RNA sequence: AAAACAGUGAAAUUGUGUGUGGACCCGAAUGGAUCGGGCCCGUCUUGAAACACGGACCAAGGAGUGCACAUACACU
């Protein structure tokens, strides 16, 4: 270690650590859209969401 | 006799444009403007023109910005002011004197304020129309030393040093200045 | 082919006889077959060529570069341009005083005939004129 | 500014329209290129080698004293594989240096303000003849730019659709695309990228119409909506000035989308159309103006000769004569 | 510039990759992490980080950020909170503006500079400095404390 | 308009170049005549200075 | 473990024929004897032609990379 820096503190020591990637993000968005649409048919005239209070 | 002649030559050569410098931007509108000033320099000795041409070649960090009130503070009673940089609004001020600014760029909120109080913004291509003999102009400059990152330059473990340590910070955590004077 | 640029006709032989025939072979390419002839600069701590002892060969450098006027000039006194279409010759129409054309190797017989016919009427020198089309 | 003529099915023109304000904006080929580079990287799929390839076998070093290099070697018997060199990157069947890995950063960010500005000046370039010709679209036969097709196009069949496009002068452009088809050079021809074609006209619509499915099978024709017009379609390969067929509704919408000079767009919140540091590329010509010519000073053309020191040449510049005096 | 070639590509053909022939490039010649700091690295610490090896201050085992979070404004900036079109109305008009700092997420008022326009103003906040109060009262304005 | 003004500059400068050139030759010719007379003077004053010492 | 097309068919290495030399390189030449200069590369080292170590020969493979966190510079 040489020169002037903010002293390190990077937590990568643990060999059992898992990584999570997000390559599925656009596809899972499309599935959530298609589930709402079909749910909306099952109860056609009625809104999909209920009324809620203000706090 | 000779010693004076020599020094007066050095002083002159220290002002004039170098002619082996060029701006790094790939912007063709910026490179157009430089070409004009370059062709003026090789046909004149006037110090204001030489200063302007040298400043167009400096980096973004060297072209540090100024706020409207600081221009007026440095204008020292002149009517026209010139600035190779961008003019920003000062939220602390509302009324200003009537003034003409020749500069590179201006922010939306600054331009409105300048106009409401009476006054004009012109781009640097128009300088020669705004002024006939460059006697009524002031030239103004910012300072890159005022960046917040300059507080960390140097060593905090020197005696009498005013510099700040690079540190983690929280409600309790953080390294202090301990070798300064108060 | 025996042709010459008319602007240099009385000078071309002086120029040609003046060109160097020096070669800069890689050090020890004569000793082992696994080292090719292509130049690489020696970087050893002990190396006799890098240290410029008398009796070792010479190294490349800027001093050997030819005068700016003579450089790139073919022995017939022209510079060369590559062509592969009829529409390429159209570029040379202003430059035919100093430049000549060389048809690319992959252009086939049927097309070459069309290039040469156009070259004749425009007045452009083609240096591969015989080419494959001798038969 | 100018008016522009609308074109009906039969090629007649009668009604006319003003031109949107976006078309007066100057063009920055630096920013168009930068934006193209970043956005083009957002469509990639990840690739990597298998997570422990090259490391399967039971291997150990023999250590010194055996007259062999101390690489790990394969433990086996009965096969020629016994004693061969195992795990390292310099070994046949070993593991590669720094195996490629899924955690790499595939996409790239670009500021929303730059994306908006780049698309605005790409739209502008679609109406300068120098740029359109420069991309390689051929427009010798086209009467005027831009083209604006009317509504009340009642076309439903490709047969009648082509007749319309021919009447606008596009024949040579379309032919240039059809004749272009060729098989790609290199390994890409094995990986589902077999044929390459030249780019042609883009059609831009805003309102749903039958004309869209009448023109689409013609090679090199491309279609997009004005409200979601992309820089990949407007500046292919990062060079600007694609030829565009506007629909009459779409052309009027450009005023709501980009607004007016030194105003704020209602459709794009927080965005306004700006000013360059100089108005034109020609500003070097201001030197010849009266105001400048009064300012400067009269040049000296007379210049000194280079120093010469040869005996004979020097003797004609300085003729020396002896003297007898001894003072 | 937006893109540039790397240094590694120029070092092809040069033996040591720029680490030296005598010194070389070994695995960890100085130790791992920020260790050694009272020993062989004492000179780095005493030059750049002198207040590292210490314990200091009062301790609360749990703290809540929301209960202590605040943001501060100076008197010279009060008129600046209004929009520029609004500023230009109240400058000439006979009426007095009523500015509530809570609406912009400010809770404390400090005494820096002079007021932009020398006419009365009503300022609502949670706390004022002694200098701020005197300056606002000087122009015939009023300070109103509120939650 | 400026493309036309560019021509007036080129014309004006050619006149000025021819003018300055003619003024230069006259100086060069003038200088040659002064130099002839002066060399005859100085070669004689050396001769005088020498006799002063002999005396 | 090895082993694709009954394609193309490099180098190391071998036989036959024709030429030029007696380890070979650089400079300069003859009809013709040759003249002058040159110790074996890579590497640690105050110091290598070394009685310091690695190298029989040819092809193909073969070593500053990716992510996180602060940072100075250039560009928007």
């Amino acid at each position: 270690m040489r020169g002037n820096q903010m002293l390190p503190n990077n937590h990568f020591n643990k060999g059992s650590m898992k990584f999570k990637n997000w390559f599925n993000q656009p596809m899972r968005a499309l599935k959530r859209k298609e589930v709402r649409e079909q749910k909306s048919k099952i109860c056609y005239p009625n809104p999909l969401k209920k009324l809620r209070p203000v706090v | 006799m000779l010693k004076q002649k020599m020094f007066e030559h050095y002083k002159k050569k220290a002002i004039l444009f170098d002619e082996s410098r060029v701006p790094r931007t790939k912007n063709v509108f910026y490179q157009s403007l430089f070409s004009l000033y370059k062709k003026v320099c090789e046909n004149t000795e006037n110090e204001i023109v030489h200063k302007i041409t040298k400043r167009l070649t400096m980096s973004r960090t060297e072209r540090h910005p100024l706020k409207l009130s600081n221009i007026i503070e440095q204008a020292n009673g002149k009517e026209i002011v010139v600035f190779v940089g961008k003019v920003l609004d000062d939220d602390k001020i509302l009324e200003i004197p009537k003034i003409t600014i020749v500069a590179l760029k201006i922010s939306k909120q600054a331009k409105e304020k300048l106009t409401l109080n009476g006054g004009e913004f012109y781009t640097l291509d128009k300088l020669f129309y705004i002024s006939k003999d460059l006697k009524d102009v002031a030239l103004v400059k910012g300072d890159k030393n005022n960046r917040k990152c300059t507080r960390y330059f140097g060593a905090s473990g020197d005696k009498g040093s005013e510099t700040y340590p690079r540190t983690r910070k929280g409600a309790r955590r953080g390294e202090r200045r301990i070798k300064n004077k108060k | 082919m025996d042709i010459v640029n008319p602007s240099l006709s009385k000078v071309i032989d002086i120029i040609n006889k003046g060109k160097s025939k020096k070669q800069f072979k890689r050090f020890q390419s004569w000793r082992v077959k696994r080292v090719s002839e292509s130049w690489r600069k020696p970087r050893g701590i002990d190396n006799r060529m890098r240290r410029k002892f008398g009796g070792a060969p010479d190294m490349p450098g800027i001093g050997y570069k030819k005068p700016n006027a003579i450089r790139f000039l073919l022995p017939n006194g022209y510079r060369k341009i590559m062509v592969a279409c009829v529409k390429d010759l159209e570029a040379l129409i202003s430059l035919n005083s100093f430049y000549c054309a060389e048809i690319r190797h992959a252009v086939g017989s049927k097309k070459r005939i069309e290039i040469l016919e156009r070259a004749e009427e425009l007045g452009i020198l083609v240096i591969n004129k015989e080419g494959k089309l001798v038969k | 500014s100018r008016q522009v003529n609308i074109i009906e099915q039969d090629g007649t023109s009668s009604r006319t329209t003003s031109v949107p304000a976006v078309f007066n904006l100057n063009v920055r080929q630096d920013l168009i290129s930068f934006t193209h580079k970043n956005v083009a990287m957002n469509s990639r799929q990840p690739y990597a080698v298998k997570p422990g390839a090259g490391m399967r076998h039971s291997a150990k070093s023999w250590g010194t004293g055996r007259a062999m290099a101390r690489v790990p070697r394969v433990r086996a018997g009965g096969t020629r594989r016994a004693g061969q060199g195992a795990n390292a990157n310099f070994c046949r069947g070993g593991r590669m240096f720094a195996p490629t890995n899924v955690n790499r950063r595939w996409n790239r960010k670009t500021l929303l303000s730059i994306r908006r500005y780049a698309s605005a000046m790409a739209v502008a370039a679609t109406s300068i003849p120098a740029y359109v010709e420069g991309r390689g679209h051929r427009i010798e036969q086209i009467e005027n730019i831009p083209l604006v097709l009317s509504n009340k196009i009642d076309t439903e069949k490709t047969k009648e659709g082509i007749k319309i496009l021919y009447n606008l002068g596009l024949k040579e452009e379309l032919d240039k695309v059809e004749e272009s088809k060729n098989i790609r050079a290199g390994k890409g021809k094995w990986r589902n990228r077999r044929y390459v074609l030249k780019k042609g006209p883009l059609f831009v619509y805003t309102s749903e119409t039958s004309f869209t499915k009448a023109i689409r099978n013609i090679p090199g024709v491309d279609t997009e909506r004005v409200e979601n017009l992309s820089i990949l379609d407007l500046a292919p390969g990062g060079q600007a000035g694609r030829l565009i067929i506007w629909m009459e509704d779409a052309f009027e919408k450009l005023t709501e989308i980009y607004g007016e000079m030194n105003e704020e767009s209602k459709f794009k919140k927080g965005y306004t159309m700006g000013m360059d540091v100089a108005e034109n590329i020609d500003v070097e010509n201001i030197f010849y103006s009266d105001e400048v010519q009064e300012f400067i000073d009269i040049p000296n053309f007379i210049k000194k000769d280079k120093m010469v020191m040869e005996k004979n040449k020097l003797a004609e510049i300085q003729q020396y004569v002896e003297i007898e005096e001894r003072i | 510039m937006f893109n540039k070639k790397s240094k590694s590509r120029k070092l092809r053909g040069h033996v040591s990759h720029g680490y030296g022939r005598v010194g070389k490039h070994r695995k960890h010649p100085a130790g791992r992490g920020k260790s050694g700091g009272l020993k062989h690295l004492r000179s780095l610490f005493q030059r750049y980080h002198p207040d590292h090896f210490r314990k200091l201050g009062i301790v609360m085992f749990h703290r809540n950020k929301n209960a202590d979070f605040t943001r501060t404004v100076n008197v010279s900036n009060l008129w600046g909170l209004m929009k520029l079109e609004e500023q230009m109305k109240f400058k000439s008009s006979a009426e007095v503006p009523v500015v509530d700092c809570r609406n912009y997420g400010y809770l404390k008022v400090l005494g820096g500079g002079d007021l932009s326009v020398k006419k009365p103003i009503v300022v609502i906040a949670r706390q004022f400095t002694k200098d701020a109060e005197e300056k606002i009262n000087a122009v015939g304005g009023k300070c109103v404390v509120a939650a | 308009d400026l493309i036309a003004k560019k021509e007036q500059y080129n014309l004006r400068m050619e006149e000025l170049q021819k003018k300055q050139q003619e003024q230069h030759l006259k100086r060069v010719e003038e200088n040659k005549k002064y130099a002839e007379k002066r060399t005859v003077e100085l070669l004689e004053t050396y001769k005088k200075i020498a006799l002063e010492q002999q005396l």
